[PDB]
C-alpha cells in the first residue's frame, strides 16, 4: 500500500491511439499537403499538467505586477516615449496572439495523428494565454500609467491608422487564410522562429532600458511557452516531408511566407525600437542581420535541410531593401501622426548623433527633414502645419502596397524606390516589390484589401478621427500627438482648421 | 431547484460554538488565576479551508514578487 | 451624409432590402449583387467601400425568408434557388478536377462563391466545396510558381500596366 | 558581477533622472479604464470582458465588428479569414456572448491546475489506504477497463468536434468558451486513461493498453450508434455553431449524461468503486460549467436575438430534430450493456427512472429554450427498446 | 501626486547613488545558503528544512539544542519555557524529525486552499446536476445527519487533543507537524458540518442544526465509548507525545479508520450517496499524510533512536496497551450501529472482514514498528461482542 499516482507522460503514452479510422476522418481545410498520421509530438502533455505548468507562471507574473511592481509605481516611472510605444507593441502583438489561436485550431483540424493534434492544441491554449497577457499589459498601463488613452481603447482606435492594416496581414490573415501549411509557415516556421521569439525577448530589453519593468514581467513569461510552438512548426514540416506534393510546393509557400513576414517587421520593428525609445540597446541593422541571416536563415532553416527545405529565394532581396526601411517608414508614420492612437516624438540631439553614428548619412536625409518640420512648428498646434502637407508640397505621394499594406514613398525613400501600377477590371493597384506583385497577379482574389486613401477619399481628416473615436476623455483633445510633452496637446479643432482632405494617390495616373 | 449552490465559511461557523461539549475534565491544563468565559465569541467567522485560501492568496503575491520582479 | 460605418449609400440599400418579401426576389438580388460588387471580377467598383456590409445585410433577409419557407429537409439539403445542394457540390468538384489549368480552375472556384455563398447554399455543403475546390486551385497555381517572368505574367493576367519604375 | 552590466531605467540613477524629468505633471487622461467602451453584461465591467471583448479584429460587415474593410489576405478562391458564410446562425452582434463563469485563461488554468494536484493527492491517499481491496473484480476488469475505457473515445471525439470551431468562431468571447468546452473534453478522456493507468499500477495483472477498450469502441455493439453519431458531429458537420450546439445541447446532454451520471456514476458505488466516481465528479462539474456557457450563447444571445430570434430558433429546432435521432439511437445500443451486468445489479424500473431524469432535465435545460416540443414518453420508450 | 511623496532608495536617483557608492565589489562571503549547517535528511538541504530547523531557540540541555543557558523568564514555581520534563520520551536530538511531505506553512495552505475551491465547484456541480435525487432518504436523514454528523465531535475532540502539544513540542519540526495534524482534524469536523449545511440547502426539511448529531454524541450508545476515549486522550493526557502517539498510532488508526473507511466510505455508496464519500476522500488523504509524519517521528526518530531505541519502544508499547482497551471499547459500542441499518445492508462476515482489514493495517503500519505483540483475532473477537 505504497502511495501511488500517474503522471502526464504515463497517460500521453497512449494518446496516439486515441484517434480511430473512419471514411470521413480527414481535415476540413483545403491543403496541397498530406500530414502523416503517425507524426509524434515533442512534449508529452495532457490537459491537466499543461494547466498546472502555466498556472505556476501566472502566479509569479501577477504576483509581481499586483504587489512589488505596483508598490514601486512601475507603471509610471517609464519614459514617455516608451509608454506610447507599448500601446502599439502590446495591442498589435495581441492580435497576433489572438489569430494564432484560430490558426492552431485550423492546424489541429489539419493534423491526423492524435499527438500532432495535441501539440497544436497546447499552442491553441497558449495563444489564448498570450492574448490575455498582452491585453493585461495595456490594461495595466491604462490603470496605472502616465497616459491611458490608446492603451485603454486600442482595439477600436487602431482602425484609424495605416500601420494596423499591415499588422493584420502578417499577424491575422497571414496566420489563418490559405493552405493550412502556408499559414503554419507564416506563424511558426517564419513568424515565431525568425521574428517573434527573438523579438519578445528584445522588447523586454528596450523596455528595461526605458524604465519599463511591467513588460519584462509579462513578455518573459510569454517567452517560456514559445519552444512548444517552435516544435509545432518544425513538426509540421516533418509531417509533410514524405508527401511528394511537398517537393512541389514547400519551398514556394515558405518563400512567400518569409517575404510576407519580413515585409512588415523589417521596417516596423526597427522603427518602434529606435524611434519609440529614449535609451537604445542596439542598432536594428545589426539585430536584423543576426536574426534573419545568422540565426534563422542559417542555423534554423539549415536543420530543415534534410527535409527538403531551402533558404527563401527572396532572402538576398530582403537584405537589400532592409537597411533604410525603418528610417523611411517613420517619416511617413510621423507625417501622418493624426491617424494613430499613440504620441510620437522627434529625435533629440543625443539621438540624432546616435543615428548618424550607426547610420552614416542619416542626418543629411532624415535629420535635416525633422529639424525643418520642427522649426516650421509641427509640434505646435498653432502652426497650422502637419508633415503630410510637406509631402504634398514637394510632390512625394505616399502609396499603400495592395498586398502587404505597408506604406511607401518611392519618391523620397533612401531604400527601395521601385513602383508598379496596374489597372484591372476598373481598379488600380500599387505594388512596392516584385514578390508582392507576383502574389497579386497570381492570386488577385486573395488581395482585395482597401487602403486608407480609398476608404477616406474625399473626407476631411478631423471627421475620420471623430467618427472612429480618436479622442481622449475630454472629447476634444486628440489621442495622437506630434510630441510627448504634457502641454500644447492638439485638439480636434486644431486639425479641423487645417481642412486636410484625403485623396487617392493612384488617381494621378489617370 | 437544482440551482448551483454551495456553502461558505460563515454558514458553517455559525455552528462552531456548539462543537464543544461538557464533561468533568474539560478544563485547561495550564495554571491560571482567571476564568475565561464559557461563551466568549470571536470576531472573524473562519474555518480551516477559508483560512488556508485567504493566506495562500497572500503568499502568491508575496513569493511571485520576490522570485520574479524583485530578483530581476 | 458621408461616413465609414454609417453613410447615405448604406441607408439606401437598407430601405431597398426592406422591400424584399420573397425568398425568390431576395435570393436573386443577392446573386446579382455578388456578380456586380464582389471578387476581382465584379461588374464595377462603385460600392467598394460598402459592398461587404451591404452583402451581409442582404444575406440576412435571404436567410430569414429561407427559414420561413423551406422545410427541415430542404433547409438542410437545397439551395435558396431550389437546386439540390449535393448535386451542385459534386458537379463543381468534377469541373474543377477536370480543369486543364489554374486559369480555368480559378474561374470555377470564384464563380462558385458568387453563386452559392450562403444563405444560398447550405453552409455544410458550401464549406465542403471550399476544401475541395481550394485544394485543386492551389495545386495548379503553386506548381512552378516562379517560372513565368513578371512581364509575361502580367500579360497572362491581362492587367493594364499603367506605370513601372525600377532603379535596380 | 554582483551588480551586473545591464543598466535599468527604473533603478539606474542617471537614466531614471532623465525619465523623471520627461514625465508629465499628471496623467494625460483621467480615464484609466481599459475596455471602458465595452457594454457591461453586469453592473460593472469585469476583468474578463476588458481582457477579452474585441480582441478579434472583425470589421463591421461581421455582426458587431468595430473595424472596417476587407481582410488583408484571404484563401485561394476568395474565402475570407472569418465570415458570415461559416454558420447558418445570424445575430445583431457576435460579441454579446458572456461566459457566466467569466473564464479567461488565468482562472481557467488555475482551476484545472488545482484539480490536477487534488487528483494526485487523492490517488496517493487511495493507494496508501488500500481502498482497492473493496472493489468487485468483474466490475473493474470488465466494466471499467472495457466499457468505461471505450467511453474515452466518445469524449475524445466530442473534443475534436471543436477543432473547426476554434478556427471559425466569429468572436473572442465565443472562441474562448468553445476552446474551453473542447479542452475539458480531452481532459475527461485523459482522466479515463489515467484511472486505467492507476489501476494497472495497483492491480498486478491489469493492462492499461487501450487495445481492449478501443476495439470495443471501434467494433463493439454497445457504443456502435454512439461512435457513428460522434464521427458525424465531428467530421460531417462544417458549421461551427451546429457542431457546438448539437454536441452540448443534444448529444452529450442526453447520451453523455446517461452514460456518465446514470450508468457509471450510479452503479460503480454498488461494486465497491469510489475511484471511477472521483473522476466522474470532474466530468459532471465540467459538463455543468460548459452548459452555462452553451445556454448563454444559443439561448440568451442567439435564441433571443432582438432581430433573429425566430430564425435562429427555427435553425436550432432543425438541428435538434436532426441529431435527436442519432442520439436516441446511441442510447438504444447502450441499453444492451445492462444485460451484461451480474444478475440483480439493477432492474428495468430503475433505468426507466434514470432515463426520464436525463430526458426531463434536457427538456428543462435545452429543448424548452428553443421551443422544440419534445415527447419524453416516446423518447424513453424508443430507448428502452434496446433492453435485453 | 502621480509620483507620490515618499522617495525609495531603490528608485530614487540621489538615494540609490549613495547606496551604490557604499556597496562592496562582491559579496563579503560566498556561502549564500541559509541553514548550511543543518544536517540534510535527503541528498540536498530542502527549503522546508532551511526555513524550519532550529527556529526553536532551545539550549543544549534539551537534546539537540544549539543555544546555551537557562530561559530568561520561567513559570511561577520555576517550570522552564520548554523542558525535558514535559514528555516521557527521550532522544539524542529533538530536531531529527522530518515531515516526509516537507510541509512548511506556504505549501500547507496552498494545498488546503486548492481543496477548498475544488470542493466549492464540486458542490455547485453536484447540486446543478441534481445528483441528490438518487440518494436513499433514510440513509440521508438518519445515518448522515445523525451518525456521520455525530462523528464530527470525535474529530473535533481529536483536534483539541493537540492544544497542549502545540505549546509543548520540543522542536520546530515537531511543532509544525503536530500543528498540521491537528488543523486537518478540525477541517474534517467542519467538512462534516459543511455537508450537513449543503444538504439543508438542497433538501427541504433537512436541519443543519447540530442539536441532533450532538445529542447522539453526548448521550447516545453507539458512540459512548468513543467519546469516553476522546475525552481521555484530550484532557487526561498531559504528555504531548503520549497524546499525539495514542491519538494517531492507536485510537484513530483503529477506530477512526473503521468508522470513516469501513463503515461510511463502504456503505454510503450502497445508498446512492456520492456526497459523503467526497468528503471522506479528503479525510482519508489527510489521514495517510499524517501517518507518514507520525511514523517518522515515533518510529524512525524515536523508536529507532541510537541511544534510546529500547527505552522509547518500551514506553510506546505501554501507551499502546493503555489506549488499545479504550479503543476496543469504542469499536465495540460502534458495532451497535449495524443493527440500525435496513435489513440486508451488510452481514456479520462483511463486518468481521472489514474489522480485520483495519486491525491488519494497524499491525503493519504501527504495532509491529515497536514490537507490540498484537493478537488480531483476539482484538476482533472482543469488538464483535458489541454486535447485537
Ligand atoms: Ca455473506
Ligand atoms: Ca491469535
Ligand atoms: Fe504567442
Ligand atoms: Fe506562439
Amino acid at each position: 500500500r505504497a502511495p501511488t499516482s500517474v503522471n502526464a507522460q504515463e497517460v500521453h503514452r497512449w494518446l496516439q491511439s486515441f484517434n480511430w479510422d473512419f471514411k470521413n476522418n480527414r481535415t476540413k481545410y483545403a491543403t496541397k499537403y498530406k500530414m502523416a498520421n503517425e507524426t509524434k509530438e515533442q512534449f508529452k502533455l495532457i490537459a491537466k499538467e499543461y494547466a498546472r505548468m502555466e498556472a505556476v507562471k501566472d502566479e509569479r507574473q501577477f504576483g509581481s505586477l499586483q504587489d512589488a511592481l505596483t508598490r514601486l509605481n512601475a507603471g509610471v516611472r517609464v519614459h514617455p516615449k516608451w509608454n506610447e510605444t507599448m500601446k502599439v507593441v502590446s495591442n498589435f502583438l495581441e492580435v497576433g496572439e489572438y489569430n494564432a489561436i484560430a490558426a492552431t485550431g485550423m492546424l489541429w483540424d489539419s493534423a491526423q495523428a492524435a499527438e500532432q493534434k495535441n501539440g497544436y492544441l497546447a499552442q491553441v491554449l497558449d495563444e489564448i494565454r498570450h492574448t490575455h497577457q498582452c491585453a493585461y499589459v495595456n490594461y495595466y498601463f491604462a490603470k496605472n500609467g502616465q497616459d491611458p488613452a490608446g492603451h485603454n481603447d486600442a482595439r477600436r482606435t487602431r482602425t484609424i491608422g495605416p500601420l494596423w492594416k499591415g499588422m493584420k496581414r502578417v499577424f491575422s490573415d497571414g496566420f489563418i487564410s490559405g493552405d493550412a501549411v502556408e499559414c503554419s509557415l507564416n506563424l511558426q516556421l517564419v513568424g515565431e522562429a525568425c521574428f517573434t521569439n527573438p523579438l519578445i525577448v528584445a522588447v523586454t530589453e528596450w523596455a528595461a532600458a526605458n524604465g519599463d519593468e511591467i513588460t519584462p514581467t509579462v513578455f518573459l513569461s510569454i517567452e517560456t511557452d514559445e519552444l512548444r510552438h517552435m516544435a509545432n512548426g518544425y513538426q509540421t514540416v516533418v509531417s509533410i516531408a514524405n508527401d511528394p506534393a511537398s517537393a512541389k510546393y514547400l519551398n514556394t509557400d515558405l518563400n512567400n511566407a518569409f517575404w510576407t513576414q519580413q515585409k512588415y517587421f523589417t521596417p516596423v520593428l526597427g522603427m518602434l525600437f529606435e524611434y519609440g525609445s529614449k535609451f537604445k540597446v542596439e542598432p536594428w541593422v545589426k539585430t536584423w542581420d543576426r536574426w534573419v541571416y545568422e540565426d534563422w536563415g542559417g542555423i534554423w532553416i539549415g536543420r530543415l535541410g534534410k527535409y527538403g527545405v531551402e533558404s527563401p529565394r527572396s532572402l538576398k532581396d530582403a537584405k537589400q531593401d532592409a537597411y533604410w526601411a525603418h528610417h523611411d517608414l517613420y517619416l511617413l508614420a510621423y507625417a501622418l501622426w493624426p491617424t494613430g492612437f499613440f504620441r510620437l516624438a522627434l529625435p533629440d540631439q543625443e539621438e540624432m548623433e546616435w543615428f548618424e553614428a550607426n547610420y552614416p548619412g542619416w542626418y543629411d536625409h532624415y535629420g535635416k527633414i525633422y529639424e525643418e518640420w520642427r522649426a516650421r512648428g509641427c509640434e505646435d498646434p498653432s502652426s497650422g502645419f502637419i508633415p503630410l502637407m510637406w509631402f504634398i508640397e514637394n510632390n512625394h505621394p505616399i502609396y499603400i502596397d495592395r498586398v502587404s499594406q505597408v506604406p511607401f514613398c518611392p519618391s523620397l525613400a533612401k531604400g527601395a524606390s521601385t513602383l508598379r501600377v496596374h489597372e484591372y477590371n476598373g481598379e488600380m493597384h500599387t505594388f512596392s516589390d516584385q514578390w508582392g506583385e507576383r502574389m497579386w497577379l497570381a492570386e488577385p482574389e486573395r488581395y482585395e484589401c482597401q487602403n486608407i486613401f480609398e476608404q477616406y477619399e474625399g473626407r476631411e481628416l478631423s471627421e475620420v478621427i471623430a467618427e472612429l473615436h480618436g479622442l481622449r476623455s475630454d472629447g476634444k483633445t486628440l489621442i495622437a500627438q506630434p510630441h510627448v510633452r504634457g502641454d500644447k496637446l492638439w485638439t480636434l479643432d486644431d486639425i479641423k482648421r487645417l481642412n486636410c482632405v484625403f485623396k487617392n494617390p493612384v488617381k494621378a495616373f489617370n | 431547484n437544482r440551482a448551483p449552490t454551495s456553502v461558505n465559511a460563515q454558514e458553517v461557523h455559525r455552528w462552531l460554538q456548539s462543537f464543544n461539549w461538557d464533561f468533568k475534565n474539560n478544563r485547561t491544563k495550564y495554571a491560571t488565576k482567571y476564568k475565561m468565559a464559557n461563551e466568549t465569541k470571536e470576531q472573524f467567522k473562519l474555518i480551516a479551508k477559508e483560512y488556508a485560501r485567504m493566506e495562500a492568496v497572500k503568499d502568491e503575491r508575496q513569493f511571485g514578487s520576490l522570485q520574479d520582479a524583485l530578483t530581476r | 451624409k458621408l461616413g465609414i460605418h454609417s453613410n447615405d449609400t448604406r441607408d439606401a440599400w437598407v430601405n431597398k432590402i426592406a422591400q424584399l418579401n420573397t425568398l425568390e426576389k431576395a435570393a436573386e438580388m443577392l446573386k446579382q449583387f455578388r456578380m456586380d460588387h464582389t471578387t476581382p471580377f465584379r461588374n464595377s467598383y462603385e460600392l467598394d467601400n460598402d459592398y461587404l456590409w451591404i452583402e451581409a445585410k442582404l444575406e440576412e433577409k435571404v436567410a430569414v425568408l429561407k427559414a420561413r419557407a423551406f422545410n427541415e429537409v430542404d433547409f438542410r439539403h437545397k439551395t435558396a434557388f431550389g437546386e439540390d445542394a449535393k448535386s451542385v457540390l459534386d458537379g463543381t468538384v468534377a469541373k474543377m478536377n477536370a480543369a486543364k489549368d489554374k486559369w480555368e480552375a480559378e474561374k470555377i472556384h470564384i464563380g462558385f462563391r458568387q453563386a452559392y455563398k450562403p444563405p444560398i447554399m447550405p453552409v455544410n455543403y458550401f464549406l465542403d466545396g471550399e476544401r475541395q475546390l481550394g485544394t485543386r486551385l492551389m495545386e495548379l497555381r503553386n506548381l512552378n510558381y516562379y517560372d513565368t517572368p513578371l512581364e509575361e505574367l502580367r500579360k497572362q493576367r491581362g492587367v493594364r500596366v499603367v506605370h513601372l519604375q525600377s532603379p535596380h | 558581477s554582483m551588480l551586473g552590466e545591464r543598466r535599468r531605467g527604473l533603478t539606474d540613477p542617471e537614466m531614471a533622472a532623465v525619465i523623471l524629468k520627461a514625465l508629465p505633471e499628471a496623467p494625460l487622461d483621467g480615464n484609466n479604464k481599459m475596455g471602458y467602451f465595452v457594454t457591461p453584461r453586469w453592473k460593472r465591467l469585469t476583468e474578463y470582458e476588458a481582457l477579452t471583448v474585441y480582441a478579434q479584429p472583425n470589421a463591421d460587415w461581421i455582426a458587431g465588428g468595430l473595424d472596417w474593410g476587407d481582410w488583408t489576405q484571404k484563401f485561394h478562391g476568395g474565402r475570407p479569414s472569418w465570415g458570415n458564410e461559416t454558420t447558418e446562425l445570424r445575430t445583431v452582434d457576435w460579441f454579446k456572448h458572456r461566459d457566466p463563469l467569466r473564464r479567461w485563461h488565468a482562472p481557467y488554468v488555475k482551476d484545472k491546475a488545482e484539480e490536477w494536484r487534488y487528483t494526485d493527492r487523492f490517488l496517493q491517499g487511495y493507494s496508501a489506504d488500500g481502498q482497492i481491496r473493496a472493489m468487485n473484480p468483474t466490475w473493474r476488469d470488465e466494466f471499467i477497463n472495457r466499457y468505461w475505457g471505450a467511453f474515452l473515445f466518445n469524449e475524445y471525439g466530442l473534443f475534436n468536434a471543436h477543432s473547426q470551431g476554434a478556427r471559425e468562431a466569429l468572436s473572442d468571447v465565443t472562441r474562448v468558451s468553445l476552446a474551453f468546452w473542447g479542452f475539458d473534453k480531452i481532459d475527461i478522456a485523459q482522466m479515463i486513461q489515467l484511472e486505467r493507468g492507476f489501476l494497472a499500477k495497483i492491480v498486478p495483472g491489469f493492462d492499461e493498453s487501450t487495445a481492449v477498450p478501443k476495439a470495443e469502441w471501434t467494433n463493439g455493439e454497445v457504443y456502435k450508434s454512439a461512435r457513428l453519431a460522434v464521427e458525424g458531429l465531428w467530421q460531417e458537420v462544417f458549421d461551427w455553431n451546429e457542431s457546438a450546439f448539437s454536441v452540448h445541447a443534444v448529444y452529450d446532454a442526453l447520451f453523455g449524461q446517461f452514460v456518465r451520471r446514470e450508468f457509471f456514476q450510479r452503479l460503480a458505488p454498488r461494486f465497491g468503486d469510489n475511484l471511477t466516481p472521483f473522476f466522474i465528479n470532474q466530468a459532471q462539474t465540467y459538463f455543468q460549467i460548459a452548459k452555462q456557457g452553451v445556454q448563454d450563447l444559443y439561448y440568451n444571445c442567439l435564441g433571443d436575438d432582438p432581430e433573429f430570434s425566430d430564425y435562429n430558433r427555427t435553425v436550432m429546432r432543425n438541428w435538434t430534430g436532426k441529431w435527436l435521432e442519432p442520439t436516441i439511437a446511441a442510447l438504444r445500443d447502450f441499453m444492451g450493456l445492462f444485460a451484461k451486468l451480474p444478475a440483480g445489479t439493477t432492474d428495468k424500473e430503475e433505468i426507466t427512472a434514470s432515463l426520464y431524469r436525463v430526458v426531463d432535465d434536457w427538456i428543462e435545460d435545452y429543448a424548452s429554450r428553443i421551443d422544440f416540443k419534445a415527447d419524453r414518453d416516446q423518447i424513453v420508450k424508443a430507448v428502452l427498446a434496446g433492453l435485453k
